[PDB]
């Protein structure tokens, strides 16, 4: 998983276009943001561990307004309705942050309340020191694909000098890692079978 | 910077280093190098070796986990070709082993009966099916084999019940597993 | 508490510090457990003929 | 300062390092970074690796222990399906095994008797 794959054969995209001209979402940052969620990985295992495309949780899940109490103990289990609402969400907070500021609705990624509410505070004062790390790298992650005003502070912030950029730690990290020595190749059984 | 570098995740330890090269930024207001960028510097390397180290264990982990999934893999097949009418064994002990399962386990087939039995019941069918479904894999099942052990409770306690009958001379209220043992047998 | 601002002034680097409690100086380090509460599930054989 | 480092609790050290650093300012009265302040840095940045050293074992015997918890949970889990009508095996070659409960030992199944029997001894 490298840059993100933006030109790559686009598997399984049938959804995004249709969610995007619904709600009003760019067609990129939807599937940036489904892609960082889960990778399009069918399994998309964790302490959690939500296969759909959207990683949610359960409180979100039941927060969004769905019928998630219903099928396989969730139902944002079937990719269309999962991604629409997402979509919506999506789309809901864009719209109300004045315009189409499209890294302050990244609250997706913190919410509002006792721990989203100070740092959308902090970002609308520009101060990126308050803001969490999982946030600051969330957006980070999302500077290539979104609209802002704030995308040219954000990534000048970090620099080794003051007019360095800083670095994300997906490019920081890009290349470090270690290949799975196991895999999916079974060994086969051969029946004794004998015809006389 | 050293509480930045004694993180477990160095994906939050980048970003804590960013937080301080900004910091950083505001005492230091111009290009030259310094003692203490040179601190930042040698933080990010430390911090790129840590992901190395790290990325060892998540690989390792998942080969762990990924080696238990060929194992149930390889003896879902196993117990397919056996129902299908081909002469395989079904016992743990007899199947085939390759770098990418290691060794069989009595828990390995344990959680494999759960599961298959689990599968069965979250099928949409009548419930006739899945009583073939499920008598299907206790014939396919070996001599000591986690199906045959599952319904081997049914079969001492029915076999207790009639000899207990016999000692005293009459039969309790409840049989239950007289009945369901009879009800399979039909 | 009168010492309230003696005690927080105590154990500075320089006269003109403040002590680090260690609640502070050790925070954030530490590891998570690997073993949840998530047990594994057993299932009946069930079949009601 | 050295034997501030080798003790075995780091918050003890962190506190006896506040201590030292308390009496230095009384022998070096200003701002200035001295060779001896140098000292009490490094020391604490060794009582914060000491630290992460530290959490490693702790966490470490805490998933032992709770690997046991959870092995005694499944047992019980097992003989209340059991009792309640259903078809499965209590033995503790027949537990079901993941990666929070390990191998299933006798001495298992011995302590649940023993903390069972207790419980129902316990009962009003």
């Amino acid at each position: 998983m490298d840059k993100y794959d933006k030109n790559v054969p686009s598997d399984y995209d049938g959804l995004f276009q249709k969610a995007a001209d619904a709600n009003g979402v760019s067609y990129d940052l939807l599937r940036k943001v489904a892609w960082t969620e889960s990778r399009f990985v069918p399994t998309a295992k964790s302490k959690t561990g939500p296969l759909g495309m959207m990683q949610f949780t359960k409180a979100t899940a039941k927060a969004l307004g769905l019928r998630v109490t219903d099928g396989p103990d969730d139902d944002r289990l079937n990719p269309e309705l999962a991604i629409n609402a997402a979509a919506k969400q999506l789309a809901g907070l864009v719209g109300k942050f004045d315009g189409d500021e499209l890294k302050a609705a990244l609250a997706y990624n913190q919410g509002e309340g006792r721990l989203g509410n100070p740092q959308l505070e902090a970002y609308s004062k520009g101060d990126f020191a308050s803001i969490s790390e999982e946030g600051r790298n969330y957006m980070r992650n999302l500077l290539d694909v979104a609209k802002s005003p704030m995308a040219g502070q954000l990534e000048t912030f970090g620099g080794i000098t003051p007019k360095g950029k800083g670095i994300p730690a997906e490019v920081g990290l890009a290349g470090i890692g270690h290949k799975q020595k196991v895999t999916q190749e079974l060994p086969e059984s051969t029946s004794f079978d004998v015809k006389g | 910077i050293n509480s930045a570098l004694n993180q477990e995740d160095p994906r939050t330890a980048w970003e804590m280093l960013q937080g301080i090269k900004a910091e950083l930024d505001k005492v230091q207001p111009d290009e030259q190098m310094t003692p203490q960028r040179e601190w930042l510097i040698s933080a990010q390397e430390q911090v790129q070796n840590q992901m190395n180290a790290w990325t060892k264990a998540q690989a390792k982990a998942l080969d762990d986990s990924m080696k238990s999934m060929n194992k149930l893999d390889v003896i879902d097949k196993q117990f397919q070709k056996r129902i299908n009418g081909e002469w395989v064994s079904t016992d743990f002990k007899d199947m085939p082993v390759n770098e990418n399962t290691g060794e069989f386990k009595h828990s390995d087939m344990v959680n494999y009966a759960n599961k298959k039995l689990a599968e069965i019941d979250s099928m949409d069918i009548p419930d006739g099916a899945k009583d073939a479904m499920k008598l299907k894999y206790l014939q396919a099942d070996s001599k000591d084999g986690a199906f045959r052990t599952a319904i081997g409770t049914m079969v001492t306690d029915a076999g207790q019940e009639w000899s207990a009958a016999v000692i005293n001379g009459k039969l309790p209220e409840r049989t239950p597993a007289m009945d369901a043992l009879r009800r399979i047998r039909n």
